[PDB]
């Protein structure tokens, strides 16, 4: 949310870090998603919507 | 400018052009780096720094 995690997301984007298979994101998934232990149809239809 | 504040440890001062939004920070000599993020907070904690 803040200009601090703004600035990891920058560094991170340019691949200032070595790693050769570099970097990636997922979505942890919900603490409503972890209640009903909900179809991963939706946590794919959800996660692709929200980036 | 205050009631005559001045300089009360050595102050090294680093500068850089770049096209990326401001930022500043600082350095402790207890190895603390602490994050500024925009350059108004940096005047009061420079003189906050060196106090303690």
């Amino acid at each position: 949310d803040r200009g601090t995690e703004k600035s990891v997301m920058n560094v991170v984007r340019n691949l200032t870090y070595p790693l050769k298979k570099g970097y990636m994101i997922v979505k942890c998934r919900g603490q409503q998603e972890i209640t009903n232990r909900l179809s991963l149809a939706e946590a794919t239809k959800k996660e692709i919507t929200f980036f | 400018r205050g009631s005559g504040i001045v300089t009360r440890c050595p102050l090294v001062l680093k500068l850089k052009k770049q096209p990326c939004e401001a930022w500043a920070g600082r350095i402790s000599y207890r190895n603390t780096e602490l994050e500024l993020q925009d350059p108004g907070q940096v005047e009061k904690e420079i003189h906050k720094a060196q106090n303690v």
